[PDB]
RNA sequence: GUUUCUCUUCAGAUCGCAUAAAUCUUUCGCCUUUUACUAAAGAUUUCCGUGGAGAGGAACACCAAUUUUUUGAGCCUUGCCUUGGCAAGGCU
C-alpha cells in the first residue's frame, strides 16, 4: 500500500536532514501517505550549534533526505 | 500493475549490504533491511561518507525515495531470474 | 567394573584394575594397542597387579 | 524406545564375518536401531516396531550381504522391580571381612520414576534445589532429601541412592572416601539386575550402615565395588521382586459398525480399551486401546483382516507395567508347546530368558548372599 | 474405425446405474488387503498359503530351542505374506505388498431431492462450539477498511 | 512434488499415478510407505518475488 | 483442414486395466510303448491385437499538486588549477 513503512520508528528519538542543510532533532509521533511528520520535543540545530527549543511542528514530506534514529527502534 | 523489472530487483538486493547517494553528495554504505515500490529504503549499520571527506559510523537511517541518485547493487544479483 | 556406555561388538566392555577387558562366554580378551588378545585368567591377574 | 528384539545367525558360520559387515551398515542408515552381541553370542537387533524391523532385515539381506540369515521370533526387552518393602535388612560383608555395607530396597512412590527421564530433576543441581524439589512434590523428609547421591544406571536413570546413615553411627568423612566407588558399583547392578540380566525400575535404595577400613588398600575399590553389587542384589529379592512388561498405545479408525469387530480382537490380546469416540464431521470412530507388547505381534494383520480391511492401527511405546504371577515360584511347571495361564506369565518369562541368556535355570541364592545372612535366612 | 470415444457426463451418469447389477460398490482398494495380485505372489514364492487364496504346485518341487521360545500367540500364515522379511526365512522372489491406503469416506446421497451439499446425517456432528471463547486478533469495528465500490465473491453470480 | 513441479519445468505427474519424487528406494515406494528422511533443497518465490 | 485406405520405419511402454498355444532343457505324475498329457522353473518362438513418426492415394469441406515525465530555477565570491575547470561556499 502507500503508506511508508515507517511504523516502527515512533515514539523513538529521531534526528532529521531537512532540504537546505537544516537539522532538527525529534521524538516522533505522525506520519501520512506523503510521509508528512508530525515531532515532539523538536530541537532547532542552527548553523553556529546555538540551539532552540520549539514545540510541536509539522513537517512537508518533500523537504526530508534522510531520518535517522538517535536511539533505536 | 506494471511494476517493472527494476525495482524487482530492488526487492531482491535486500539483506546484503548495498551504497547509495543521495542529491546532496552524501555517500551511505549500509546493509538493506526493507525497500518500498517507491524506492523508500530503510538501511541499517551504515558508515557513512560526507560531502567534504568525514567517515561516520550509524545505528539506522530511512532514506525517501526521490531523494537517491544511484544504487550500487550487490554483483551477484546479475544471475537473478529476473534476468 | 563396566566401561559405561562404551561397548566393543555390542558386548559390554568391563575394566578389570587397569585393563580393558570383554568377555566371550569365558574368553578373557585384553585390549591391546590395535586389537583384542584372548587372555588366560592368570596372565589377567599378574598384568593387573 | 526401541523395544522389540529379534534376534539372527547366519546359515554357514563361515560366513558370519561378512555378517557383521552387514550389520555394522545397517547400523549406520538407521538410527535409533541398536546391534548387541550377549554373553551367549547371539546377535541382537532392536526396533521400535514390526514394520520398521521388516525394512531393517529386507536391507540387510539383499542390499548390504546377499547371504541367507536364520531369523528367530521377536521379542520383547523386560524390566525388573519391587513391589514391597524387604522383609530382611540385608547386610553384606566384603570378602577381605573387614568392610561391612547394609541397604534395603523399596519402591519410587508410583511417579518419580517418570520424572527423571523427562529430566524434570537433575542431579548436577544444587543439593539445596534438589531437596526443594523432592520435598515439595513428594514429600520426602528434607535430610533423605539432601541424602541423595545418584541417579542409575545412567545419570537419568529410573533408580536412586539414598543414603540414610547418621553421622554419629557412620564417619561421614570416612563414608565419602568410599561415596563415588558404591554409585559405580550401584549403576552396575542397576545395568544388570539379578533376575535375568535386565535392567532394574522404580526401586529407591537405602543405605542403613556402613563399615569401612581406616587402611585406603581395603577399602574403596575392589572388595566394595562388587559388595555393593551382591547388597544390592540381596535387597531386591528379599523386596517382592517382579517383571514389568512394556504396553503399546494403540489408536484405532473405524466405520461404526466394525467397532464391536476390533473389542473382540483386543480380548483375545489382553488388551484393555480405555476411550472409543466418534471424531466430528466424519463416520469413522476413534478407538485408544493398551495391548502388550509381546502379545501385540500380529495384531494389525489380525484387526484389518477380521474388519474386511475398514480398520487401519498405528502402535507406539508407552509405560512399563507389572507382570502378574511371581517370578520366582518354583512350584509352577511350565509346559513347552502351550499358551500358558496368566498366573504362570511371570515364571515363564524369567526362566526362558534366562536359557536364552545361557544363565542357570534358577538363581542359587547362596551366590550373593553371606553365609552368616544365609544362617539369618535358615533362622 | 472407432477408436477413441467422448462423452459427456449425463451421458455417463445414465450407463453407471444400468450397469449398476454387474458392479460392485467397493468405494476404495482398502478390501483386498493381503488378497491382491502382490499377495499371492509371496504366498506362491513362499511354499504357505493365505486361507481363500488359490493353491500352487510348489515353486521347489541353541538357535532352534523351543524352550527359548515363548509361543505368545500362532504364527498365523497371513502374518507371513504381510512382513514376508521379518517372521519367515529365505524370501526369494517375495514381492512387498502395498501397506495401505487412506480411507474413502464417500457419502452416497440416496435421492436427488435434497441439496448436493448438505449435513448428511450418517457424518457425525460437529460438537464444537467455542465455549472457551478465544479474542484472537480481530480488528476493531469501523476501523477505516472499506472495499472499493466493485470488489465481491469472485463466482457469486 | 508440487513445488518441484512448480520449480523444474520439464518434470511432470503421470495423469494415473502420483509422482513420488522423494521416495527414491524401490523399498519405499513398493510398500507405498516413506522410510528415508529424504532432504531437497531449492529456491522458490515469496509473493513479493 | 477433418475423415479413410495402403506402404515404410521404430517400439522403451499394464506395446494389451486383456490373455492363448508350441519347441527345447530340467525336476516331477499316471504310466507296456508313443503321441495327447500333468505342473512348476528357465530359455525361446508362433498367433490375436496395439502405439509413435513418415510417404502416397481417395472422399467430403489517462492523471501538471510532495514519491520520478510539466522542473528550486538561475546568479555570484574564495582557494587551487598554466589555462580550461575543479573543490566548494553564499545568495536571491
Amino acid at each position: 500500500a502507500h503508506p511508508p513503512e515507517l511504523k516502527k520508528f515512533m515514539d523513538k528519538k529521531l534526528s532529521l536532514k531537512l532540504n537546505g542543510g537544516r537539522h532538527v532533532q525529534g521524538i516522533l509521533r505522525g506520519f501520512d501517505p506523503f510521509m508528512n511528520l508530525v515531532i515532539d520535543e523538536c530541537v532547532e540545530m542552527a548553523t553556529s550549534g546555538q540551539q532552540n527549543n520549539i514545540g510541536m511542528v509539522v513537517i512537508r514530506g518533500n523537504s526530508i533526505i534522510m531520518l535517522e534514529a538517535l536511539e533505536r527502534v | 500493475m506494471s511494476i517493472g523489472v527494476p525495482i524487482k530487483v530492488l526487492h531482491e538486493a535486500e539483506g546484503h549490504i548495498v551504497t547509495c547517494e543521495t542529491n546532496t553528495g552524501e555517500v551511505y554504505r549500509g546493509k538493506l533491511i526493507e525497500a518500498e515500490d517507491n524506492m523508500n529504503c530503510q538501511m541499517s549499520n551504515i558508515t557513512v561518507t560526507y560531502r567534504d571527506g568525514r567517515v561516520a559510523q550509524l545505528e539506522q537511517v530511512y532514506i525517501r525515495g526521490s531523494k537517491i541518485r544511484f544504487l550500487i547493487l550487490p554483483d551477484m544479483l546479475k544471475n537473478a531470474p529476473m534476468l | 567394573m563396566p566401561v559405561i556406555g562404551k561397548r566393543h561388538e555390542g558386548k559390554q566392555l568391563y575394566t578389570f584394575g587397569r585393563i580393558v577387558i570383554y568377555i566371550d562366554r569365558g574368553v578373557v580378551f585384553v585390549q591391546g594397542e590395535k586389537t583384542w588378545v584372548p587372555t588366560s585368567l592368570q596372565s589377567l591377574i599378574d598384568m593387573a597387579k | 524406545t526401541s523395544v522389540i528384539k529379534i534376534a539372527v545367525e547366519p546359515v554357514n558360520p563361515s560366513e558370519l564375518p561378512k555378517m557383521l559387515d552387514g550389520l555394522r551398515k545397517v547400523n549406520k542408515s538407521y538410527p535409533s536401531l541398536t546391534t548387541k552381541v550377549e554373553e551367549s553370542g547371539e546377535h541382537v537387533i532392536l526396533g521400535t516396531g514390526e514394520l520398521y524391523l521388516d525394512c531393517v532385515m529386507h536391507d540387510l539381506r539383499k542390499m548390504y550381504s546377499e547371504i541367507d540369515i536364520k531369523v528367530a521370533d521377536p521379542v520383547v526387552t523386560f524390566c525388573e522391580t519391587v513391589v514391597e518393602t524387604s522383609s530382611l535388612k540385608c547386610f553384606a560383608e566384603t570378602p577381605n571381612k573387614k568392610n561391612k555395607i547394609t541397604m534395603i530396597a523399596e519402591p519410587l512412590e508410583k511417579g518419580l520414576a517418570e520424572d527423571i527421564e523427562n529430566e524434570v530433576v537433575q542431579i548436577t543441581w544444587n543439593r539445596k534445589k534438589l531437596g526443594e524439589f523432592f520435598q515439595t512434590k513428594y514429600d520426602w523428609d528434607l535430610l533423605a532429601a539432601r541424602s541423595i547421591w545418584a541417579f542409575g544406571p545412567d545419570a537419568t536413570g529410573p533408580n536412586i541412592l539414598v543414603d540414610d546413615t547418621l553421622p554419629s553411627e557412620v564417619d561421614k568423612a570416612l563414608l565419602g572416601s568410599v561415596k563415588d566407588s558404591i554409585v559405580q558399583g550401584f549403576q552396575w547392578g542397576t545395568r544388570e539386575g539379578p533376575l535375568c540380566d535386565e535392567l532394574i525400575r522404580n526401586v529407591k535404595f537405602k543405605i542403613l550402615d556402613a563399615v569401612v577400613a581406616q587402611e585406603p588398600l581395603h577399602r574403596g575399590g575392589g572388595q566394595i565395588i562388587p559388595t555393593a553389587r551382591r547388597v544390592v542384589y540381596s535387597a531386591f529379592l528379599m523386596a517382592t521382586p517382579r517383571l514389568m512388561e512394556p504396553y503399546y498405545f494403540v489408536e484405532v479408525q473405524a466405520p461404526a459398525d466394525c467397532v464391536s469387530a476390533v473389542y473382540t480382537v483386543l480380548a483375545r490380546r489382553r488388551g484393555h480399551v480405555t476411550q472409543d469416540a466418534p471424531i466430528p464431521g466424519s463416520p469413522l470412530y476413534t478407538i485408544k486401546a493398551f495391548i502388550p507388547a509381546i502379545d501385540s505381534f500380529g495384531f494389525e494383520t489380525d484387526l484389518r483382516t477380521h474388519t474386511q480391511g475398514q480398520a487401519f492401527s498405528l502402535s507406539v511405546f508407552h509405560h512399563w507395567q507389572i507382570v502378574p504371577g511371581d517370578p520366582l515360584d518354583k512350584s509352577i511347571v511350565i509346559r513347552p508347546l502351550e499358551p500358558q495361564p496368566a498366573p504362570h506369565l511371570a515364571r515363564e518369562f524369567m526362566i526362558k530368558t534366562r536359557r536364552r541368556k545361557g544363565l542357570s535355570e534358577d538363581v542359587s541364592i547362596s551366590k550373593f548372599f553371606d553365609d552368616p545372612m544365609l544362617l539369618e535366612l535358615a533362622k | 474405425t472407432y477408436q477413441r470415444w467422448q462423452f459427456t457426463l449425463p451421458m455417463m451418469s445414465t450407463l453407471y446405474r444400468l450397469a449398476n447389477q454387474l458392479l460392485t460398490d467397493l468405494v476404495d482398494d482398502n478390501y483386498f488387503y493381503l488378497f491382491d495380485l502382490k499377495a499371492f505372489f509371496t504366498s506362491k514364492a513362499l511354499n504357505m498359503a493365505i486361507p481363500g487364496g488359490p493353491k500352487f504346485e510348489p515353486l521347489v518341487r541353541e538357535f532352534n530351542d523351543i524352550n527359548k521360545i515363548i509361543i505368545r500367540q500362532p504364527i498365523r500364515t497371513e502374518y507371513k505374506i504381510a512382513f514376508p522379511y521379518l517372521y519367515n526365512n529365505l524370501p526369494h522372489h517375495v514381492h512387498l505388498t502395498w501397506y495401505h491406503t487412506p480411507n474413502v469416506v464417500f457419502i452416497k446421497t440416496e435421492d436427488p431431492d435434497l441439496p448436493a451439499f448438505y449435513f448428511d446425517p450418517l457424518i457425525n456432528p460437529i460438537s464444537h462450539r467455542h465455549s472457551v471463547k478465544s479474542q484472537e486478533p480481530l480488528p476493531d469495528d469501523d476501523e477505516e477498511f472499506e472495499l472499493p465500490e466493485f470488489v465481491e465473491p469472485f463466482l457469486k453470480d | 512434488d508440487c513445488l518441484i513441479e512448480q520449480t523444474h519445468p520439464e518434470i511432470r505427474k503421470r495423469y494415473d499415478q502420483d509422482l513420488c519424487y522423494t521416495d527414491i528406494l524401490f523399498t519405499e515406494q513398493e510398500r507405498g510407505v516413506g522410510i528415508k528422511s529424504t532432504p531437497v533443497t531449492v529456491v522458490l518465490p515469496d509473493t513479493k518475488g
